[PDB]
This record gives C-alpha cells, structure tokens and sequence, in this order.
C-alpha cells in the first residue's frame, strides 16, 4: 500500500546500515504515523477546507507563484529537492486526506442528532453547535493521546538497553534496565489521576517496591548524575504534555471557529450565513499561521527520544545524522 | 548576559597597571636594565629572551592571556560588547590574514591573536582557498566583519579595494552598535575617536591608489568626503575650518609627531573616565585601552635604550 | 477556563481564579521569550539565507508553556 | 460572564474576575514582548530594504497571544 | 458596554476593567515598539536619508494593536 | 462613574477603577518610550547637529499614546 | 476633593483608586525619560553652551506627562 | 481536592487562593528563564551548525520544571 | 478616607488603599529615575566643572514629582 | 501525588496546598538559575569536546532546589 | 493609622496597608539611586583623590527621597 | 498545613501560606542572582579544568538562603 | 504593642502587612545599593591601596535604608 | 504565628501572613547582593592570595539584612 511502503521504501538504506547494538531506525515512522496524521482534527473551518493546501503540493496549480507544474518538479526548493520529496508530498497529501476524516470524527460529537442534540443539518451551515466544549468530551481524547505517550517511553526503554546488549556495552545496559523500574511507578500514580478513586494507598506502598527497581542496577552502572534522574522523569512528562497539547490545541482551533464561521452576529437568527463570513477572513490566516506551529509538534516529540539517548544514536554529535534530515525525503 | 564577575576580574587586574612613575625612572634606563625593571611586572611572567623579537612575542602572550580570552569568559549582550572593542583589534588581524592569502606568500608574518575570532579560525581561512570557502569560514562566528565582508567581495575582488571598502562597512556597522548600547562615556569616547580616525586615515593611505571616500566613516564632525579627498591630496586647510573639537588646538600645525601625540592622549583621558560608569563595558572600555597604550610604551622605550636614540625622543610622549 | 458562563456555581468560579494565574504568567513569559530570541535572530536571518527557517523555528519553540497553561485550565473547569 | 450583585447573581461575577486575571498578566507581558521586537525591526529593512515581508511575518508573531486572548474571553463571557 | 456610567451596572464595570487591559497594553507596548524604531531612526535617517520613509512605516506598524482594542471595544460596547 | 455626576455608588465604582487602568498603562509606555528617543537625541547633537531636528520630531510621536489613552477613558466612564 | 470641606463624592473617591495609578506611573516614566535627556545635556554644555537650548527644549517634552497625569486626577476627583 | 469557597467552606476557600500562587510562581520563573537561553542559542546554531540538535536539547531543558508544577497543580486541585 | 484614625465604612477604606499606590509607584520611580542622571552626573561635575550646577538641577526634578503627589493625595484625605 | 478519599478530602487538602507551596517556590528559583548557567555552558561541551564533563556537573548545582522541593511535598502528602 | 498599636476595625487597618507603601517603595528607590551615583563616585575619587567631597555630598541626595516617603506615610496615617 | 504539624487544618494552613512567600520571594532573589554568576564561571571552569571546583563552590552560597527559608517555615508549621 | 506581640490578634495582623512592606522594601533597596557602590569599590583598593578607607565609608551609608525601614514598622505599628 | 510552641489559631494566622512580606524581600535584596561577591571571591584568591581579605569583609555586609527580617518576624511571633 502507498501509506507505509513508500516511505518504508527509503528506510532500506539504513536497514542495510547499522552502527550499535540498537535495532536500526526503522520503526520510527509508523510510530510518527498516529500524531502527525491527528494534528488535523478540526470543524468545518479548517480541517474539512484543507483539502485545497493538499491539491497544491502534491498536484500542480498555478496559484502560488513558484509552483507551476509540480509534475517537472517546480517549486520554491530547488528543482531536484522537490523530485526527492515527492514521496514526502504523497505523505503530505495522506497527512491532508487522514486529517479531513479526523473533520468527520469530529462532526460525530459537533452534528448528527443520534450522537447529540444538534441539528443533523443546520438552517445555516454544518457545525453550528459545539458540543466539545463540555470540558469532559474534550478531555476523553486528551487521556487517549496521553497514552500513546507511554507507549513510546517503553518503546524508547527496550530501544535503550537493547544497545549495550548487541554491543557488549555494560554501562548502557544497567541505564535501560533499571529505568523501566521507574515505568511500574509511572503507570500506578497515573491510573489513581486517570480513574481517580482506582489507587491512592495501592501505589504508596507499592510505589515503594517500584521506587528500589528504579534504581537497582543504576547503581552498578554507578551513575554520578544522581539529580538527572529529575530530568529523565521530565523526560516522561515531555511526552504527555506535547500528546496534549496536539489533543487540546486541536479542539481548540476549532472552538474559535465557533465565533469564525458559525454564528457570532444578531441573535443566531438565519442571518448569519451570510453575515459571519466578516469574521472568516479574518480569522483563517490568523488560524492558518498557528497550526502550523503545532504540526512541528511531531519532530518535537521526536527530539526528546532521539536527541536525548533512548535507544538512538544522536546525542551530543555521533555519527548518523539526524531524523529531521532523514524524514524530509520520507 | 553578565559583566559582574568579568568586571570584578577586570577590577583586581588594574592593580597591576604600570604607573606613570615606572616610565619616569624606565627613561634613564638602558635597555638590559629595562628588561630586569620589566621582568618585576606582569608583563615580565611572559618575558623572553634578550632579542628584541622576542620581548615583542613576550608582549603577545601578555595580550592573550589578560585581554583576547575576554569575549570568551562571557556571553549574551556582555559578548557583543567585549566583542566590538577587539573586533578593531581583528580588523588588522583579517586585513593582513587576506592578504598573505593573496599574494601566495606564508601564513606567517601577520599579526593574529585570539578573542571573537580564535588562532585555529584565521588558520581555516587561510586553509579555504575559494573566496567562497573563505567567505564561508568567515561567517561561522557570524561576527561584524563577516556581515561587511559578504556584501563587499560581491562587488569587486581586487585586495586593496576589499580593504578599503571592508573598512567603511565594518565603521558604518559599528558607530550604530556602539552608540546603540546607551552608554554616555563610550558615546562621548566614540565621537572623539571618530573624528580622530577620519584624520589619521588621511594621513596614512596617502598615494595608495583608492578612493578617498572609501576611507569615510559615519561618526564624523565637521568632515565630509568633499575634505576626506581636500587633505588626500596633502592640504591642511581643512583644518582651519575644523572646530568644535577639542583637537582644534593641533590645528594649524604640519609636524607628523605632535598632532599624532595630541589625539591619542585626549582619547586616553577620556576612556580613563570610563570608571564614572564601570557599569557594563564602561570598565573593560577603559582597561583595553590603557594596556595598548601601555604595550605601545614599552616597545618605545625598548628601541630608544637599545639603540642610543635621545631621552627626548621619548620621554615627550611618555607623559601626556 | 472551558466552561466559565457555561456552568454557574461560587465554585467554579474558585477554579478559574486559581488557574488564571497560570495560564496568564505562562502568556507573559511566553511572549517574552519569543520575543528575545526575535532580537537576536535578526542577524542570522539576515546573513544566512540558507538557514532562516532555523532562526523562526527557535522564536516558536517557547510556545509550549503558554498552550499548557491554557489547556490544564480548560480541562479543569467544567470537570474532568 | 460578568460581575453582578444587583443585576444578576454572585455565582456568575466569581467567574467572571477568575477569568480576567489571565487576561491581565498576558497584557502585560506583550506590552513588554513588543519592546524588543520593535528595536529589532528597523535593522531588518536597512540591511535588506527589499525583502520587508520576513521582517512584518516575524513582527506579527507576539501580537497574535494578546488578540487571541481577548478573543478566548469573548466566546466566555458572551454566552452569558 | 451599555450606554449609562452614571445609572450603571456592575457588569458594565467588568467590561470596563476588561476593556481598561486592551487599549492600555496596546498604547503602552506600542508606545515603546515605535520609539525604539525612532531611537534607531536617528542612525537611520543618518545613514540612509532617501529610506527614511520605509523606517516609519515601519514606526507606525504597532499600532494594529491599538485599533483591535477599538474593534473590540465597540462589539462590546451596547452591551451588558 | 461620570465627569459630571458628583454623587454615584458602588457600581460606578467599579467602571471608575477599571477605565483607571487604561491611563496607567499608557502613561507607563509613554514615559519608558520618551526616555529611548531621548538617549537617541545625544548622537543626534553629536555626530551632526543638523539631524538634532530630527531626534525632535521622532519624540512627538509615543505623546499621542498617552493623549489617546486618556479619550478611552474619558468617553467610557462617562457615558451620559 | 479638597483641603477644605464642600467636597467629595464617592464615585470621585473610586477614580480617585484607579487615576493613582496614573499618577504614580506617569511620574515614573516623565522621570526615567528626563534623565536619559540629562545625559545628552552633559555633551550639550560640553560641546556648545550656544546650543544649550536644544536641551532644554528636549528636557521640556517629558515633563508634559506627569503634569498631564496630574491634571485628569484633580478634575476628576477634586472638581469642586 | 477542588478549588471552591462553598463546597467545604472557608478551609476550602483558602485552599483555592493560596494554591493558584504555586502554579503562578512557576510559570514566572521559566517564562524569564526562557528569554535567556534562547537569545544565547543563536551563536551556537551560527558556530556549530553541523550540532544545530545541542542547541534544541539546551532550550529544552527548562521546559521541565514548568510542566511538573502543572500536572503537581491539576492533580491537587482536582483530588477529590 | 480620613487623613486620621478609622475611615468609617468599607468604602471610605477602599479609598484609603487606592490613593497609596500612587505615591509608592511616584517614590519607586524617583529613584530609579535619579541613578541614570545620578551616574551620568558625576562626570558632569568632573568635565563641566563651570556647569557643576547643571547636573544637580537635572537630578532635583524627579523628586518634585514625590512630593507633587503627597499634596493630591493630602487633598483627597480628610474627604471622601 | 495520591488521590483517594482519604487522600483527597478537605483535611486532606490542607496538607495539599502547603505542600503545594514547596513545588513552587523551587521551580520558579531553579528556572532561572539554571537557565543562564545552562545556556553558556551548552555552548562550551558544544565547541570543545574536552571540558564536556565539566559543565554538566556544574549545570546539575542549581537543579537541588526543585529536588529538594518536590521531595518534601511528595512525602508529607503521600499520606494523606 | 493613627492610634493603632493594636486596636482599630478593617477600616482603620486597610489606611494602615495603603500608606505603608509610600515609605516602602521610597527606601527601595532610594537604594537604586544610591547604587548607579554611588558607582560612579568610586571611579571619580580613583581618578582625582582631591574631591573625596564630591562623591560623599552627591550620594546624600537621594537619602532625601527615603526620608520623603517617611513623611507621606505619618502625614496621611494621621493628620499633623 | 502538613502531616508532622502539630495541630493542622485551616489555621495552621494560612500560616503555610504566608510563611511560604518568605522562601519564595528568597528563592526570586537566590535564582536571577545566580544565573548571571553562573553565566560568567563557564570560562573560569573551561580556562581552569583542574580548578573547577572553585566555581562550583561559588555557586552555593545563595542557595544557602533558600534552604534555610525552608527549616524556619517546616519547624514553625511543624513542631513534629 | 510596638512591632512586639504574643497570641495577637486579626487587628494586629492587618497593621502587620501593611508595616513589613517597609523592613523589606528597606532591605531589598540597601541590597542593590550595596552590590554597585561597593564593586566599584573593590577596584579603588585594587588601583591605588591606600585609600582603602573610601570603600569603607561607601558601603556603609547604604545601611542607613534598611535601618530606617526597621525602625519605621516598630514606630508606625505603635504610636499614639 | 509564634515561635513559643506551635503555631494555631485564627487570630495568628493573620499576623503570618503579615510577618513573612519583610522576610521574603529581605532574603531577595540579600540574594543579589551577595551573588556577584561570591564569584568574585574565586577570582581573588586565584589571582592574588594576599588580598583574599577584601572580598571576604565585603560578603559579611548582606547578611546583616536576611537576619534584620528574621529577627522581626521571630521577635513579634511569640514575643521571640
């Protein structure tokens, strides 16, 4: 399938390469996949409209200026650049396409009246009500990207002590070992905030078993940055806050289109339709700008995985380059 | 950011700045006994051999140690502004490492020193052949020069040409910076040595071949390119007209060494009240100076007891 | 704050004077910090051509303080 | 919503001044954020007088947190 | 808000003390972000007399600012 | 409250301390932005007392911030 | 109000909370400014004693600010 | 547990002022904390351009403290 | 408020608070005002020693503005 | 730190927000100390692979505070 | 206020908050001021050891605004 | 308020609150001051590698106040 | 009784907060006066060793402020 | 509070709060003060040992203020 195989394509090239006792970079970009594609989760005024910014980079238009026929590679990047980012600007076009669909999940909670009480067509235009502004709706899809946080510091963790086991380096080995201690104590203070009356006094005497795991075989590994491990909790919460913010900061692009395309004029009388749209043009280059600050979000979260040592070569130079020049191409 | 603990350095450093007095007894001194006067100060824990070459070396090391590591020891808006006091310093640095790239001749015998631009970055320019690469190993620090350099070498390529033009960019550049940093004693330092420098340029690069007007620099009086060109051609009646400052007593006369001896000892006065504002670069303003004017006094000295050149000779421009 | 005129209630009213002070010292700083490396920036953009977008990417870095400050606030009234 | 106690009820002014708090840092911190950015500016249209659309793109950056504030409290403080 | 001051509401003092935050840190952050231009504007004018004009357009850009307050301002106004 | 009213209560008040804010500000940014073009004004007599005219009409400019500032005011908590 | 009594009102007293904050700030700023045009007067007396006035005329534009600040409190609470 | 004034009294009630403080210290601290490293971040990115990943990790770095006093803050005051 | 003893009901004591802030924010600025002329002065006297006059007559008017603010704040005290 | 109903109540809850108060005053110290500290440092490992050790060490000195902090407020209310 | 020393209601104690400032905020000013001036006397005498005097006298005068804030807050306390 | 309090509750909680400023305000002071020491220890320690701990041992020394703060307020809130 | 008490009481405490903004604003002003007038100090000992006794008499004029600010809280907090 | 054996009651909680203000600034004007001549120090005794001294006299004038706070603080809690 185009979606996985196209990029997977170019990851061959280091397949072929290895350099540590870590498996070599290639599940990286299915694990880039699921929050890059949900960055795109807007109404009506953004997601389902950026269909059109999709069209532009992987077809050909002559709307922008140093984009003519894409077809001969025509672009602001030079002529060849955008010949090998091809396969980028089909991902892109998924990225658009998987990101109109996330407009659709969206409309399940924001339109239908199976789902809530709001018109299953409105007398004015399609997302007329809000119905993720109740905190908790909102707050459901927050927790689930929080978990797919988890997920990538334990992925992160086996990737971290992998290294000293194929290459016969100890002092890596006691570091990813003995941090997954710290994991069993990460996963018990969470489900006492996440279910809230689930533990409480079954993760203050267990946390305290959890706790001697963390540190155990660190302490082979000696280990003089006794602080620092402040910082790999930190780490952790990196993760969570940046999964979050790409939920919230989602639905929140969104909510503003609430007084952008909707209704913010008279009395919310039929009107409106045809009034709100001196709000529209305004509002949406405004909201343009702002998200694409939050597609940077990804390689954000790559960053604290990749250039902060869990499995990955760079940290501090060190041959192999960076993911950032690895996925432009893919 | 930060100049408390520099200048806190720069302070406990001045207590060893050598007094009016040393240069008192040092004229009635031949140069073996000098050399042993000499050695008691600080600049005498770098002092070598009893070759003249190799006290210049031993002033060198001095100059490294207690003044090029300085815009390393700090950073933020303290770095810019340590910066551009030493970036005159790398203006001769540069102008003589481009010029041994040139003409095909050694890297050797130039002048370099460490401070924004370190001994191992003139070693890479001079290792990038292209004007490209050069170009290039010249933007890494990102530093003034650079900036003037890549708009400049885009016109022209001819050496003399580049230096001149270098020259006016580079002062253009700085007259803004340092004015901009809003402190009254540098702005007051700066007008002067300005004013000061469009005179000395003159009298320089005299029959060099270039433009005049490539040898102007914003921060100037009275002065215009019309009298830049008016005293290039050997006129001193530009002077008669040139007022305000307070170098217009040094008007009205033609001999080299006595205009030279009045510019640079106002301009010592005036960094020297620099103390009003120790404040920011106001401290390491005025320690800069009076260890160059210190450096340039002991080679001086050093000449004139060597050689049996008069007591006179000297001793006039050893006190101010 | 959510819901601020979309539930009544003293008490959600204490929520959102307890979280306002995060959101808003978070906006300030945010905005500062942008702003500094937006001073400094403007050398480097404008020499090198060939490395601008290194320089817009850092004056957006800071931005994920304030979008958390905002976000903790939301979930928190109108009940998690 | 807004303060009242002679026109509505206290339960919905206790929201209201809650609100406002982050508003009232916010505004601060951008007066100050606008400093900066206004000192930079000029060297971008010397240096480069004719590529003036990066320096206004970097300029509009900070500007965006105050208006998107008041914007925030507009959809609040609007529904009731 | 709602044309009375002297009769007024409660809620027309909210509006007010809302309103007090956004055409105050627009004059203030504008006030200072222009000067700083000027301030400038003196090397400015100085090394390129014949672009003074584009330093003041420049000068003037702030001010955007300043009119969203008012914008804001007369939405609000009628009300509450 | 008003400017032609000599008597009001608690809800004047309010709108009174809230417009009260505005004038801070922009006599804040006024007199922190005054000081910039003024510390600009010493090159200006100095490099070339020709352009010391110039620092002259730069320095009117943030005046109208706080002259501005004082009619928002001024309208607001007075309205009748 | 005044020293002497036949003055008064509270709605006075209230802007009388909120113009303090003028006062104070504009006294701040004219005050900052001011200096900074002290300075420049060091090289003004210095270089020309002849063109001492453009000093003085300099030194006169803060001192619009603390007097304006001034005269809106007095009017405002103090107008009978 | 939660920030009200009327779900558990005034020992609630000092529970929602005193807890706000934290959340706004924190936030304070990194915003200013912030300015510092990113404005830093420009020579480095400009020198070792081949290690533009060093200059990322540093800027990050303050980013933790800020965010342990939010999740600290969210969990406390939603406890119950 | 009254200029003695108890100001008698809660609004002749918010009033009391309100006219505090202005010459606290008017002191705070004295000084800070005083220290850029105050360094600058010094070298005035040592130069200038003719025009030793001057930098004290610069160095005496931000403290006028202290003391302008104690007689409004005197004025409104013994009334409402 | 814990929520449970004996780990969450309003008793409970005083002990939440005096430990509360510890996270706080620590995150906003350290933000700043170690930023600055962290920001030159960076760049020293960055450029020279010889003292990389060394600035790690001394970038750890600032980060005890929040430990320290964090440590007292977790212990104190894990129970209860 | 004036005889308190531990009696008077809320209203007596709010004068006693709001004149508390004036002193407060004077001796904080006065201690800036003190430190720019007093720097540069510092490089005068080490320059020229004959006006020991200059120094000394100069750095008195912002003794003045600590003493100033005094009498503001004993004036407004109690009426002389 | 704590666990190891002697007594808790809301009494012993508001003296959690203000007893907790102290250390707080200490920690501002400790954290800026020490960030501009640690700045400038980066070239001692890189000139310096034998010495390095010399510039470590500096910077403790305002840490020492923050610490302290800290035992005064848990002795005080909590005898046990 | 005179910045002196045992149980006390609310009233007592309201006199207190108003007061303790004098010994440290007092504090915090000798601090920074401190820190510039003594540095340059360190140098005057540095350049010319005999005059040690000028850095002495420098440093010791600022402790007056704080001194001051102490005895201001202990009269204001008991007169008659 | 007091410091006679535990600390409860409504009626100190007030004066806790009150007592921390001179405290918290104190230790913040100590903080900067001392910072800068802690660095100092290492560069005194690396660069000249005999005048080690100096610095060390110096460091000891701080001080005297973060103890001035704690000593009224303890003194009026619980008669010492």
């Amino acid at each position: 399938n185009p979606p996985w195989v196209k990029p997977f394509e170019l990851l061959v090239s280091f397949l072929n390469t290895p350099k540590y006792g870590t498996f070599d970079p290639t599940p990286v970009v299915p694990i880039f996949f699921p929050f890059w594609f949900g960055m795109i989760v807007g109404d009506i005024g953004y997601a389902l409209l950026f269909y059109l910014v999709g069209r532009w980079l992987s077809g050909y238009v002559k709307r922008n200026e140093p984009l003519v026929i894409d077809l001969f590679a025509l672009k602001l990047k030079p002529p060849v650049l955008a010949k090998l980012v091809y396969i980028l600007n089909w991902m892109v076009f998924w990225t658009v396409v998987w990101g109109l669909i996330y407009g659709e999940f969206f409309g399940t909670f924001l339109e239908h009246l199976g789902v809530f009480g709001t018109p299953e067509h409105p007398g004015l235009i399609p997302i007329l009500i809000h119905r993720i502004d109740t905190a908790k709706t909102a707050n459901l899809l927050i927790l689930l990207s929080v978990a797919f946080g988890v997920v990538m510091v334990f992925a992160g963790l086996i990737l971290r002590a992998y290294l000293g086991l194929k290459h016969r380096h100890m002092a890596h080995f006691w570091e990813g070992v003995g941090y997954l201690g710290g994991l069993l104590g990460i996963l018990a203070l969470a489900a006492s905030y996440l279910g809230n009356l689930q533990a409480g006094w079954l993760s203050a005497l267990m946390y305290l078993g959890f706790g001697v795991f963390l540190l155990s075989v660190v302490m082979s590994s000696i280990w003089l940055m006794i602080p620092e491990i402040f910082t790999q909790a930190g780490h952790i919460l990196s993760h969570i806050r940046i999964y979050a913010v790409g939920a919230a900061g989602g639905i929140l692009a969104g909510l503003l289109t609430d007084v952008g395309f909707a209704m913010a004029e008279r009395l919310g009388l039929i009107g409106v339709l045809l009034g709100i749209v001196v709000a529209g043009v305004l509002h949406l280059l405004i909201l343009l700008l702002t998200t694409l600050g939050h597609m940077l979000q990804p390689i954000r979260l790559i960053w604290v995985e990749f250039f902060t040592k869990f499995g990955f070569y760079e940290e501090n130079g060190r041959p192999y380059r960076p993911f950032k020049s690895v996925r432009e191409t893919q | 950011d930060d100049f408390a603990y520099l200048n806190a350095r720069v302070r406990v450093r001045r207590g060893t700045l050598l007094k009016e007095s040393f240069f008192q007894e040092a004229l009635d001194l031949s140069f073996a006994d000098f050399l042993r006067l000499l050695s008691e100060t600080v600049y005498g824990g770098e002092l070598a051999g009893q070759g003249l070459p190799d006290v210049d070396r031993a002033v060198l090391r001095t100059q490294a140690k207690l003044v090029g590591d300085l815009p390393r020891l700090v950073t933020g808006e303290a770095r810019e502004a340590v910066r551009l006091l030493l970036l005159r310093n790398d203006l001769h640095n540069l102008q003589a490492l481009l010029r041994a790239k040139a003409t095909g001749r050694p890297f050797e015998e130039v002048l370099l020193l460490p401070g924004t631009l370190r001994e191992e970055v003139w070693r890479q320019a001079y290792e990038a052949q292209d004007p490209a690469g050069m170009a290039q190993v010249l933007a890494v620090p990102g530093h003034p020069l650079a900036r003037a350099l890549r708009a400049v070498l885009r016109e022209t390529q001819d050496l003399a040409r580049v230096e001149a033009l270098l020259a006016k960019r580079f002062f253009e550049d700085v007259a803004k910076a340092a004015k901009g940093l809003d402190q009254p004693a540098l702005r007051d330092y700066l007008a002067l040595e300005v004013d000061a420098e469009n005179l000395r340029t003159a009298f320089k690069l005299q029959g060099s071949g270039l433009a005049p007007d490539a040898f102007f620099l914003k921060g100037g009086r009275f002065v215009d390119r019309v009298r830049f060109a008016r005293l290039m051609e050997g006129d001193y009646a530009v002077l008669d007209e040139l007022s305000g400052t307070p170098f217009s007593g040094l008007s009205g006369v033609r001999d080299l060494k006595a205009l030279e001896r009045g510019l640079r000892c106002v301009l010592l006065k005036e960094a020297k009240k620099g103390v009003q504002d120790p404040l920011g670069v106001g401290l390491v303003l005025a320690y800069v100076k009076e260890r160059e004017w210190e450096a340039v006094r002991l080679r001086l000295l050093a000449r004139r007891a060597y050689f049996g050149l008069p007591r006179a000779q000297v001793e006039e421009e050893v006190v101010c | 704050a959510e819901e601020a005129a979309a539930s009544g209630g003293l008490d959600r009213g204490l929520i959102a004077v307890g979280m306002g002070l995060a959101v808003g010292l978070a906006a300030l700083g945010t905005g500062v910090a942008q702003a500094r490396i937006g001073a400094a920036g403007v050398g480097a953009i404008a020499e090198d051509r060939s490395n601008f977008g290194t320089a817009l990417i850092f004056l957006l870095l800071p931005e994920t303080l304030v979008i958390f400050g905002l976000l903790i606030a939301f979930i928190l009234n109108g009940r998690l």
